[PDB]
């Protein structure tokens, strides 16, 4: 599987890791 | 003295079972649940 004005990313609550432990 | 603190949640506690070629669980007593759900 494959930015500057006012524009944010925000990021996820669940992790990758904390996904693969479930 | 209570404040605010930050850390990693968990996911739930570890159980792990034995396990064996000839084991088995059975249930010997239960009990009836009830449960709710508001849906719009």
């Amino acid at each position: 599987v494959t930015k500057f004005n006012g524009l944010t990313v925000l990021p996820p609550l669940l992790t990758d890791e904390m996904i693969a432990q479930y | 003295s209570q404040s605010i603190i930050a850390y990693t949640m968990s996911l739930g506690a570890e159980n792990s079972v034995a396990y064996s070629n000839n084991s088995i669980a059975i249930p010997t007593n239960f009990t009836i649940s009830v449960t709710t759900e508001i849906l719009p």
